[PDB]
């Protein structure tokens, strides 16, 4: 997933749920994105949906 | 041909609607990604962007089109159909096209929004932490008489956990968590003393770009209806503050469960416009 253009602190509220490599859902790509960027990209996408 | 979408009837739009009160003459700003401003089931009349590189009147996310169309959508022949269907709409671009944004935007179109006279300013939109300036920029829109609604968050429930994010979070701030149509809490819709109310935001069918229409989930889904629910009561008693629409909507709301996960329940606007 291209998250460069990250982090930014604020998203939208659209649940539109991926599953990081982490096990954890993210609401959306943007909170997805903000989450690799925490981990200094080590996070991965494992699927979209809810883990 | 125009269809209805389930949310309009759930929170008796309908019944205000054909009192003859559409949202005429109230000015409703959505701060989001944009709207595309030429679909065919959108009439967006001015706005602004805080966006570098992008124009208040395109959307290349979607977002922020479906919100408005929840608030808006045209009473016509064709589409989908607005909770407000007659408001004065604006596109005040906060939001990028990959759906995120800083505060600084955020707070730009809050600003924006206070100065140019809006009634209601829709924030479907959240973050972990908000800034002092984005409190200062609710506070002073609510101060100065705008109702300022927004989606509570998506982050769930977990225990006696609190999941709301800002703005919502924010006192000055409705925060609006999501039901489906059966009127039962989505389990995304987030928790905590500061939800508000409930709207419905669980495969809500309103416009999209490019001149099409789609179905999403998220509290972003129910904060337009308690965004379009303000202006109908507006529309209907235009002398009411802010605090008094807002107090209307939070009384006549029909309770669900307990407030930590349904606030006083969901809206019911053709009681809030008694
Ligand atoms: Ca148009
Ligand atoms: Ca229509
Ligand atoms: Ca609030
Ligand atoms: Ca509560």
């Amino acid at each position: 997933v291209d998250c460069s253009e990250y982090p930014k602190p604020a998203c939208t509220l659209e649940y539109r749920p991926l599953c990081g490599s982490d096990n954890k859902t993210y609401g959306n790509k943007c909170n997805f994105c903000n989450a690799v960027v925490e981990s200094n990209g080590t996070l991965t996408l494992s699927h979209f949906g809810k883990c | 041909a125009q269809t209805v979408p389930y949310g309009i009837p759930l929170i008796k739009a309908d019944k205000v609607q054909a009192q003859g009160f559409k949202g005429a003459n109230v000015k409703v700003a959505v701060l989001d990604t944009g709207i595309q401003a030429s679909h065919p089931d959108l009439n967006v009349v001015g706005g602004a962007s805080f966006v570098a590189g992008e124009a208040y009147n395109t959307d290349g996310n979607g977002h922020g089109t479906h919100v408005a169309g929840t608030v808006a959508a045209l009473d016509n022949t064709t589409g989908v159909l607005g909770v407000a269907p007659s408001v004065s709409l604006y596109a005040v671009k906060v939001l990028n096209s990959s759906g995120s944004g800083s505060y600084s935007g955020i707070v730009s179109g809050i600003e924006w929004a206070t100065t140019n006279g809006m009634d209601v300013i829709n924030m479907s939109l959240g973050g972990a932490s908000g800034s002092t300036a984005m409190k200062q920029a609710v506070d002073n829109a609510y101060a100065r008489g705008v109702v300022v609604v927004a989606a509570a968050g998506n982050s769930g429930n977990s225990g006696s956990t609190n999941t709301i994010g800002y703005p919502a979070k924010y006192d000055s701030v409705i925060a609006v968590g999501a039901v489906d149509s059966n009127s039962n809490r989505a389990s995304f819709s987030s928790v905590g003393a500061e939800l508000e109310v409930m709207a419905p935001g669980a495969g809500v069918y309103s416009t999209y770009p490019t001149n099409t229409y789609a179905t999403l989930n998220g509290t972003s889904m129910a904060s337009p209806h308690v965004a379009g629910a303000a202006a109908l009561i507006l529309s209907k008693h235009p002398n009411l503050s802010a605090s008094q629409v807002r107090n209307r909507l939070s009384s006549t709301a029909t309770y669900l469960g307990s407030s930590f996960y349904y606030g006083k329940g969901l809206i019911n606007v053709e009681a809030a416009a008694q």
